[PDB]
């Protein structure tokens, strides 16, 4: 776990959380839909509800 | 038209005056579909002269709102014209990045879903907006892939003519 606690001397801040999450096209079999964006890697890393 | 005219000279408040009788006129008509082009001229002069805001009878933020929740049919290019100007007046009012991107992101989108080759006036306002929008945030990188896209001398209606030689003059 990585602790990044906000230091005055780091001003790096972060744009990508600023700009919109990217999504998804997948098309079933009745039509084509949307769904956000999951890294194909996320769903085993993703932040836990618990 | 007497008042971008007047706007082409650089007059200003004479094309006010030209303006305010234009209102009046619209509502003896009694048709809507006028009372959307005559708003849209608004924020337009505005866009240009910044400075007379406060002397118009109806704020920028009130235009916003109503045109952003005109109707869901029979606008095709209000939208469109709609968020640029939420976009320029988010710029301006330094609000938080992640509202201008996504404002930004409104107008991008509702823009390119459409012909942008037809509607050469709109694209072109893209380009001068992310072009700005990009370089404010200082990636010149992605500034530089747009700014091929950007037009000169081409201008823009109800602003001079000789404008795009000022404006390359001062580069």
């Amino acid at each position: 776990p990585l602790r990044y606690e906000p230091n005055n001397r780091d001003f790096a801040c972060n744009i990508i959380d600023d700009l919109p999450k990217l999504i998804r096209f997948v098309k079933d079999s009745k039509r084509i839909n949307i769904v956000p964006y999951t890294q194909p890697n996320s769903l085993w890393r993703g932040p836990d509800e618990d | 038209s007497l008042a971008t005219f007047h706007s082409s000279f650089n007059e200003c408040d004479a094309a006010i005056n030209s303006f305010e009788e234009a209102t009046r006129i619209a509502r003896e008509n009694k048709d809507m579909e006028t009372l959307n082009l005559i708003m849209i001229w608004i924020i337009n002069f505005i866009e240009v002269h910044p400075e007379y805001a406060n002397r118009f009878y109806i704020t920028v933020e009130q235009i916003i709102k109503y045109l952003k929740n005109s109707s869901d049919v029979e606008d095709a290019n209000i939208f469109s014209n709609a968020y640029k100007f939420e976009t320029l007046l988010s710029m301006v009012k330094e609000s938080k990045t992640a509202e201008v991107s996504s404002s930004l992101l409104k107008f991008m989108a509702i823009t390119l879903q459409n012909v942008p080759s037809q509607n050469f006036d709109l694209f072109q306002s893209l380009v001068s907006y992310e072009v700005k929008f990009w370089k404010e945030l200082g990636y010149e990188s992605i500034s530089d892939v747009y700014e091929k896209f950007l037009s000169k001398t081409s201008s823009s209606s109800l602003r001079n003519y000789d404008s795009s030689i000022i404006n390359q003059d001062i580069k």
